[PDB]
């Protein structure tokens, strides 16, 4: 969609195969000197980043803290772990001990 | 591929809208791009000449080469301390290059690049919206002593890194109206110093040819219906829409973009300590911040208003 | 945030330039009638008024795009893996489960 | 003579290290023709008539 | 009180007796370089 975000996207950044609709108008020139006259939709990443809000950095609930390489979020409580132990018999004393 | 050795590009005479007689205007130094997307507010400049190269290319700090404004288009030298840059107050020059120059600018509106030399005083000025950019969450005019010392990008000072490529291409026809005189009807071609001449004439038929020597090639009517211009000329040139390609418009050459955004630890201001007063089920911050300072609060539950 | 460069218009002089389609990202190809190309140095081709003018115009992304990109992604779910701190009979024990 | 936008018209004659300036109050803001604001005049337009 | 009127006080303008409680905080010192960094709150006769 154009004057939106993803209005250009690609596999990757070094990737050849890249595809847009950036909604742009070649006009007929009008002066004398050569020009080429094109009227173009503003970036969409540049009106993403004017009205992004707040990142999960600063909105995730239970306070989980987002880090990227890999996407995580860490260090957040929101329920419980019901854990089972297999305690090993050599740590247990007899209770004459 | 990409090849450095600026002994086979040439610059070009670029079509900008306001030279220093405030008109759509024919100049040497022509802006084509401005990418204001470092950290520090310093700004990358694609001017239509080349900087730090001498009359034949050779690395020549100092001396910067371009088209002049002559029938026999020599490539010319001139100084670099006459390179002046602006936006609303004069900024400071950081890095030059093949086309390419580094320069930190005070906020403003329009980007200008200006020859200050004794007779030319050849100008030109794009729009650009130039702002005071800052890193981190509280404002600043310059990074203060303290700081946090946070990851921004900024751009490299040095030459030698590369932030991607351009495509050059052979030059295509550049027309002259110079070497077409008219007598008695007539049609004469008039080349300078010998110099070889391809011309192209459609009154009577297609006409092509080559000449160095005046011709009243099918005599004709008016030089308004027929053209010639140079054919010594393989000194590539990056693409511009006020330029004309060659027939084999294909990738001749990638120059390098110099002044990569290097990722760089840089300083932010720490703001005043908070006073904390508590209140049974809530808080008071009594916050003293002279810069616009961002404040972000969540509660750690469901939900995190 | 994208370059949309736009190259070097081509000129025929009483002759057409119907396009040739490409590959290359939003590409616009658009045909001119009735236009006299003007350099420096005077009229830049013969034919008095019937040129034509090939514009061509894609897009391409900006030098600083290794830097400043945003990259999609889908998330379908996340399972916990959490460090613990079990100590017993004053043994200790950090693991992740 | 074209000057910037500002709040202040002044004249000065540096001569004789004395300016002999002199300024006066004027409101003078960017006026722009047509119904599209510009710094300065693009190429492409539509001619329209001004004074 | 810091950041509002009467923040530094005196009996009069010569006085050596002078009181203030401005929240000054001396930081600890980052870079290389020797100063001082410090933030105060505003003076609170420019507010009043
Ligand atoms: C976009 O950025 C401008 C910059 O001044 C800001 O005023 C504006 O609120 C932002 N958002 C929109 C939706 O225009
Ligand atoms: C012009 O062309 C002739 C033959 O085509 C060649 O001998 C001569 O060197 C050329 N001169 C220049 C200046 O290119």
């Amino acid at each position: 969609n154009p004057g939106a975000f993803g209005d250009i996207q690609a596999s990757s950044l070094d990737a050849t195969d890249i595809v847009a609709r950036t909604d742009i108008r070649l006009l007929k020139p009008s002066v004398k000197n050569i020009h080429v006259p094109y009227t173009q939709a503003v970036s969409g990443y540049e009106m993403w980043k004017n009205n992004s809000g707040r990142p999960l950095q600063e909105t995730a609930p239970f306070g989980c803290k987002i880090e990227v390489e890999p996407l995580r979020a860490t260090n957040c409580a929101y329920g419980h772990i019901p854990i089972s132990i297999d305690i090993p018999d050599a740590a247990f004393v007899r209770s004459s001990e | 591929s990409i090849t450095d050795d600026f002994t086979l590009t040439s610059p070009y005479l670029g079509f900008c809208p306001y030279c220093r007689h405030s008109a759509p205007c024919f100049s040497p130094i022509k802006i084509e791009n401005v990418w204001d997307e470092s950290d520090d507010g310093s700004i990358r400049i694609q001017v239509s000449a080349q900087f730090g190269y001498n009359q034949a290319g050779t690395a020549d700090v100092t001396k910067f080469r371009y088209m002049s404004y002559d029938h026999d288009h020599d490539i010319k030298e001139d100084s670099m301390e006459k390179l002046a840059i602006s936006t609303s107050g004069p900024c400071r020059r950081l890095g030059h290059k093949g086309y390419f120059l580094l320069a930190q600018c005070p906020p403003g509106d329009s980007v200008t690049v200006s020859i200050t030399s004794g007779a030319s005083e050849n100008s030109c000025t794009v729009e650009k919206k130039i702002r005071r950019k800052f890193v981190g969450r509280e404002e600043y005019l310059f990074p203060p002593v303290h700081g946090k010392l946070v990851k921004c990008h900024v751009y490299d000072h040095l030459k030698e890194t590369s932030a991607g490529y351009i495509t050059m291409h052979r030059p295509g026809p550049h027309a002259y109206k110079s070497y077409l005189e008219e007598a008695s009807g007539e049609v004469y071609i008039k080349p300078p110093s010998g110099k070889n001449v391809t011309y192209e004439c459609k009154c009577g038929d297609y006409s092509t040819g080559i000449v160095s020597t005046r011709t009243k090639m099918n005599g004709c009517t008016k030089a308004k219906q027929c053209i010639a211009y140079k054919r010594d000329q393989t000194k590539w040139v990056f693409n511009s829409p006020d330029l004309i390609r060659h027939t084999d418009h294909s990738v001749q050459g990638k120059l390098h973009i110099p002044f990569r955004l290097t990722p760089t630890v840089c300083p932010v201001p720490l703001a005043h300590t908070p006073t904390v007063t508590k209140w049974f089920k809530g808080i008071t911050l009594h916050l003293t911040a002279t810069r616009p300072t961002l404040l972000t609060t969540r509660k750690l539950g469901l939900r995190a208003d | 945030k994208f370059h949309t460069v736009v190259p070097s218009p081509q000129v025929k002089c009483c002759g057409s330039l119907e396009c040739k389609a490409s590959s290359k990202a939003d590409y616009t190809c658009r045909v001119f009638g009735g236009v006299y190309p003007f350099m420096w140095g005077g009229a830049q081709c013969f034919c008095d008024s019937e040129n034509t003018q090939l514009s061509e115009a894609y897009v391409e992304f900006a030098p600083d795009c290794t830097i400043d990109h945003a990259v999609a992604l889908k998330v379908h779910t996340a399972a916990l893996k959490v460090g613990l701190r079990i100590v017993y009979g004053n043994t200790t024990a950090r693991l992740d489960t």
